[PDB]
């Protein structure tokens, strides 16, 4: 069983890739080829983004996938098979690349922004969520202190409505 | 208002406590919203059918806990709401502020007061969809009641838990039939008798707020708001509000009847509730069913009506008699919602279009109207003595059924026609004029005994008033006994015959 | 080892459990999800693949947190069975709704079970006498058969079923049962009351009736499977007990309605009249299961509430076939005022033949139906022109037919609430003779209003004399 | 007179809300949000350390 | 509709006929058969050639007798012939 | 045949009502949603194409003769009315009160001929 089901939407392919590669070690090995592939796609503005279009022919889709894999052994591992399978199954998997990254984080990294009344963009890369959270929050407050602005606490709206409606 | 300042301080203190104990880190973010339905991701552990508190302020129910995207309809306007706003899990199934204190207060969908009277106390906030009592916790209709307007009511009673239904065209005033029915909660409820108490709770499902004001004023002026909690759902109000409103009325009915006192309910125009369920289903994702309306229309209608019953002494012998009101187009008895409901409700009172302009302010189709309990749970005045009068009501209705173009075969048919037609011109209990359990049988008894039938048909419109006033100020002992003794005995029948002779005389 | 599944999604009353293991729950088996308010058992309905099976709820669907551990019984819902069932009004899960505690059942057969074997079907022509005039002559009730009373919404279905129950049960000679689907709550309460009062179920003594109630309040899946539970109890009481068992189903159209509500949320494309895509097949599987094989006798009363009061509705149309002795009651006859409301020109029993109830009875019914059909056929010209404008033969037939139609109603023992008269049970042979006479003019001069709500022609003549005394 | 009193009471809450708008505008205009940021940090730290 | 467009014809046994006592209930006017007497033993045909026309005439007088009034000789004879047949 | 032989080439169609039933069956059989008649989307295009195939040219004419089976007084059907008002002349052969004592089985009353001028 994967760390948590990603609720589909072309995330089925990524979920299956995570499960199969988790049968093997294929964890950093899987994510590394994916990161290289995504970087390569970004490295070609066109022919790698316009290549992520439905209009690409089946021969064209297989050829584009093969050419992307042609960047030496940057397409090493089961990611090659997944890319070829998608080449006819579903053309667009950049979101599937991000989902593979999400699965990798779920396997190893975890963590997401808390929120509540803060709009901060931090991270807490630790399995536990009962110790490091406070340290991460205080650090991100005392270091950087970027645009975490929710404008104001919604309780202002709460009190305003509460008083304004008897 | 310094009290408003204190209320603000208390509410903001509660909000500060809530913020300090937010316990909301992985709670859902609304992915998209529309048509009062908001598709929201996250909320990974939200219990099904639990209210969700949304950042834009308007909350809503969570209906379809779909794989991943948990669908929460918005119980308020969308102009405030937007995608990506945080969705806060209330953690509780939708529950309504319920209790005896709501008396005289008009409450919104979940029970938010809307008149402007401030808070109303609570004797429990139960979920909007309670499981109705089964067989053993249920009982028969052993205690009768009064519908107030004669309104073919002694003909077809409305007893303990009698799930009666109605129908009519647009602006048919079936709402007014309901209002008059409610006003009868002043000749028994306004006393002090719990056994006579039938604490009505009307509903307002999808009506023009001006009509709501008219209802409120008519409740106050005739002094009804002392006994009627009218849950409101504006037409301008959002679809989820209207859909949940009948469930709120169900909750109020549980809060009353479950306590052990005999209570009553009258759902508003429920056709609007059905249209709201249509909006909720056909707008969120659910495929439509029969008559293009949502498939579970019967399910929702039953879960509303089936809540009403008359429990046994095991549960306190209390009851929540209900008078659900459905609407058609063109007075259509034959419709999906109308016919399906008429299967669910145990009584029907059909209001036509012709008669609604033809001959009666009530215009209740006596022949068409029926209730599944005529004997058991009828006005003991109208049956224990006037049971022959009930059979005569059925017989004269059948008689007037054949009175269209047939010839004059004899004099018996013609006499039955004239007497029953005078009776029908009589029986319409004028609007907002509930006065019944005193001379109900009198009309049919005098017709067969030839007291009113000898009067002119048109003149009866005042002759009845004179006869009633004569019974009041002249037959005061006998009339008061008929009110109170619970039966019109043969001796009381003779004294009423004497009073009838007096009425015929003067 | 234990089988546990996680509720992946709960949409309407059709919930999903993604049992993420090897041996997924079998189709049509019971999955139990432990809601704090009880055992919300589920019917594993469609193995939607990817280790996900969609279930129909057997109880409430509110508050089921996505991911609740669902434990699998594995086999069908094991409805308790046995004589102990008698006097206890079980619930759709077989849970004893009677507040008498658990019922000590020696065994529990599966609710879903194989229908009667094609070669074990004891054809019978025995007519069960119920006493009601339309039941008396127009359509005989097959003894140990399946009599379906497909009729409009409460326009007589509930009352007719109740009266037939109060009639047959006393001399049932076996162990009857009552099964309801979508029963009006007050009507269910009244049925329980009448069964208790009639002595049919003795609270502390012997009971010939065991009830399963599926009132309309329940969730759709419960409404659909409650009648199946009743049928399982009935078949168990028919084979294992091997004695005549009268099982009556009220508003079996509600079962099809449950199918319709469930199906759309279950992902089946909309069918005819929006009905469930599998109306006939499921209705057969829950109807053909009920039969009187050589193992035992089964008296089946399966009332169908024809939606929209027009028997053209696809669900009632599929219902009409599987039932043997059809006693249709429609609002047209009711509006005339006749309480028994049977459409005599329509309600027919294939159990009725020349050699079934008598050549004279067959001829009497044929003449009566011909006369009534003549009245209906001439009704158009009658209304358009008048009774005088047609033949005196036609006028005589019309008058006799009107008298006959007014003779169709009768006072039923429990309907005394409405008509007020103590109930009258017309003897089959007496009724046939009375009708033959009335067509033959042995009482054609009796009063029309003295022909409604009386017993046989003897009570008709007594009523005519009473009308001679009073009406004058 | 009673109706006039009820309407004036509503006018009171309306005017209070209208001045509350200016009061809220003051909160952003004055950099008490600086004085509010530390309070937010402390409250969140306490909340996370709660469990 | 599809069957009646594909089948050979019909014996459209309307319910009124079976209710009118005529069991079996072939509503002769509403009946049809594309094949017809050409697929029949002519022994039947010699009498059916008149039977069909007699039923047709009875169909022509059904309304006239439905009025329940007098007429000419042909009409009354047709009504008696049709009812008898 | 009209294009090549250039003689007045007749044209008879067996059951244009069956043709329309087939067209609707094709549309439903196809994924398309049949709604340009209320039960048929393609009825317009296909029926018009088939009818306008019967055309008259300067070289010559190819006279058609289509049989519009009456679905037992189907006055409601939009496609039947389109077919009936898609032609010019017709003959009505009823089995009732028209085949009665008639081998032609026709009804000279209900028939029509737009080409009929003195």
């Amino acid at each position: 069983p994967p760390p948590v089901r990603l609720f589909g939407v072309e995330g089925t392919y990524a979920t299956a890739l995570y499960q199969a590669a988790a049968k093997n070690s294929s964890i950093d090995a899987a994510f590394q080829s994916l990161q290289k592939v995504e970087s390569t796609v970004k490295k070609n503005p066109k022919l790698g983004h316009l290549l992520l279009n439905p209009a690409l022919s089946l021969k064209d889709r297989n050829s584009v996938i093969d050419a992307i894999v042609e960047t030496h052994k940057n397409l090493d591992g089961y990611v090659v098979n997944l890319l070829k399978v998608l080449s006819e199954n579903n053309r667009l998997g950049c979101f599937e690349k991000i989902a593979s990254d999400f699965g990798v984080l779920n396997d190893a990294h975890n963590g997401l922004l808390k929120g509540t009344v803060t709009s901060a963009e931090p991270l807490d890369p630790k399995s536990f969520k009962r110790i490091e959270k406070a340290l991460s929050a205080s650090k991100l407050v005392g270091q950087g202190k970027s645009l975490k602005l929710e404008n104001v606490v919604k309780p202002e709206i709460k009190g305003g409505l509460i008083v304004e409606l008897g | 208002k310094a009290q408003p300042t204190e209320v603000s301080s208390i509410l903001e203190e509660r909000i500060k406590g809530v913020s300090d104990e937010a316990n909301l880190n992985e709670t859902g973010r609304v992915l998209a919203v529309g048509d009062g339905i908001a598709r929201v991701f996250g909320l990974n552990n939200i219990q099904a059918e639990e209210l969700v508190e949304f950042s834009s302020g308007v909350k809503g129910m969570a209906l379809n806990l779909e794989p991943g995207q948990v669908g929460i309809v918005l119980f308020g306007s969308d102009r405030l709401v937007k995608e990506g706003e945080l969705v806060k899990r209330t953690g509780n199934i939708v529950d309504v502020p319920v209790g005896p204190g709501l008396l005289g207060r008009v409450v919104d969908a979940l029970g938010n007061p809307i008149d402007g009277k401030g808070p109303i106390d609570a004797a429990g906030r139960s979920r909007a969809q309670v499981k109705a009592p089964g067989i053993l916790p249920r009982r028969s209709v052993h205690e009768p009641v009064q519908t107030g307007l004669k309104a073919v009511d002694a003909l077809v009673p409305i007893g303990r838990g009698q799930r009666e239904l109605i129908i009519g065209d647009r602006q048919t005033g079936k709402t007014a039939v309901a209002l008059d029915t409610i006003l009868n909660q002043k000749r028994w409820n306004n006393g002090s008798d719990e056994s006579k108490k039938l604490y009505c709770v009307y509903v307002a499902v999808g009506q023009k707020r001006s009509t709501v004001a008219q209802l409120v004023q008519t409740l106050e002026q005739h002094d009804a708001m002392k006994y009627s909690i009218i849950v409101a759902a504006t037409a301008s109000e959002a679809a989820p509000l209207q859909y949940l409103a009948p469930f709120t009325a169900a909750s109020i009915g549980e809060w009353f009847r479950d306590n052990g006192k005999h209570a009553l309910i009258v759902y508003d125009d429920l056709s609007k509730q059905a249209v709201a369920y249509r909006q909720l289903s056909l707008l969120l994702r659910r495929p439509p069913g029969r008559e293009a309306y949502p498939g579970d229309v019967f399910y929702l209608h039953s879960r509303l009506l089936e809540r009403a019953a008359k429990l046994s002494e095991k549960e306190g012998s209390g009851s929540l008699t209900a008078l659900p009101v459905i609407e058609t187009q063109g007075g259509d008895v034959s419709a999906y919602i109308p016919t399906n409901v008429i299967s669910i409700t145990d009584g029907q009172i059909f209001l036509e279009a012709e008669l609604f302009y033809k001959g009666i302010r009530p215009a209740i189709n006596v022949g068409l109207s029926v209730s599944r309990v005529g004997s058991a749970a009828q006005v003991k005045a109208l049956k224990q003595v006037a049971g022959s009068l009930k059979l005569f009501l059925a017989q004269y209705r059948e008689v007037a059924a054949f009175a269209q173009f047939g010839s004059d075969l004899d004099a018996s048919t013609k006499q039955t026609l004239v007497r029953g037609e005078r009776l029908t011109q009589l029986l319409k209990q004028n609007q907002y004029s509930p006065l019944a359990t005193e001379e109900q049988v009198p009309l049919i008894y005098a017709g067969v005994n030839g007291h009113l039938d000898g009067i002119e048909l048109s003149r009866i419109g005042e002759f009845e008033s004179s006869f009633l006033s004569y019974l009041k100020s002249n037959h005061n002992e006998l009339l008061t006994e008929i009110r109170e003794k619970g039966e019109l005995s043969k001796e009381l029948l003779a004294s009423l015959k004497s009073a009838t002779e007096s009425f015929v005389a003067t | 080892t234990p089988i546990t599944g996680k509720v992946t999604a709960v949409i309407g009353a059709i919930v999903d459990v993604h049992f993420e293991q090897s041996e997924l729950p079998a189709i049509l088996n019971a999955l139990e999800i432990k809601t704090p308010q009880g055992k919300l058992v589920l019917e594993v309905a469609q193995h939607l693949g990817e280790n996900t099976v969609r279930t129909i709820a057997m109880d409430g669907t509110e508050g089921l947190v996505r991911g609740e551990k669902v434990l699998d019984t594995g086999g069908p819902i094991s409805v308790p069975v046995g004589r102990e069932t008698l006097g206890r009004i079980i619930n759709v899960i077989g849970e004893p709704i009677d507040e008498r505690g658990p019922i000590k059942s020696k065994l529990r057969k599966p609710i879903h079970a194989d229908p009667p074997s094609f070669a074990e079907q004891s054809t019978s022509a025995e007519i069960l006498e119920t006493g009601i005039k339309v039941v008396d002559l127009l359509a005989p009730y097959a003894r140990g058969g399946k009599i379906g009373l497909f009729g409009g919404a409460g326009v007589g279905k509930t009352v007719f079923i109740q009266e037939l129950i109060n009639n047959i049960a006393k001399a049932h000679g076996g162990f009857s049962v009552f099964t309801g689907v979508g029963e009006r709550t007050r009507e269910g309460n009244d049925l329980y009351r009448e069964m208790k009062e009639t002595g049919v179920i003795n609270l502390e003594g012997e009971s010939k009736v065991a009830l399963v109630f599926g009132q309309m309040n329940e969730p759709p899946g419960a409404r659909a499977r409650v009648a199946l539970t009743g049928l399982t109890i009935a078949e168990y009481f028919r084979d294992e007990e091997g004695q005549d068992v009268l099982l009556f189903i009220d508003n079996i159209f509600r079962f099809t309605q449950a199918g319709s509500e469930v199906s759309a949320l279950l992902g089946r494309i909309p069918s005819a009249v929006g009905y469930q895509p599998t109306l006939a097949t499921d209705m057969g599987l829950l109807q053909e299961r009920i039969t009187t094989t050589k193992k035992g006798s089964v008296t089946s009363v399966q009332a169908v509430y024809v939606p929209a009061d027009d028997l053209t509705d696809p669900a009632p149309a599929t219902t009409f076939a599987h039932l043997d002795a059809t006693t249709v009651l429609s609002r047209g006859i009711s509006e005339l005022g006749i309480y028994p409301a049977v459409d005599p020109l329509d309600s027919k029993s294939r159990l009725l033949d020349a050699a079934v109830v008598g050549q004279e009875h067959y001829d009497v019914a044929s003449k009566v139906q011909e006369t009534l059909q003549t009245y209906k056929s001439l009704q158009d010209i009658i209304a358009i022109l008048g009774m005088d404008e047609l033949s005196e033969q036609d006028k005589l037939t019309v008058e006799r037919a009107r008298k006959i139609q007014r003779f169709l109603s009768q006072p039923f023992a429990v309907a005394e609430v409405f008509t007020g008269i103590p109930g009258k049970l017309v003897r089959l042979k007496d009724t046939v003779a009375s009708f033959k006479a009335v067509l033959e003019g042995k009482y054609d001069n009796i009063p029309e209003h003295a022909f409604y709500m009386v017993g046989g022609i003897e009570d008709v003549v007594a009523k005519a004399e009473k009308l001679a005394a009073e009406a004058n | 007179w009673v109706r006039y009193e009820a309407s004036l009471r509503q006018l009171e809450q309306r005017q209070l809300a209208k001045s509350v708008i200016s009061r809220v505008q003051s909160e952003l205009g004055n950099p008490k949000f600086q004085e509010k940021v530390l309070q937010q940090s402390i409250s969140e730290i306490e909340q996370l350390l709660s469990k």
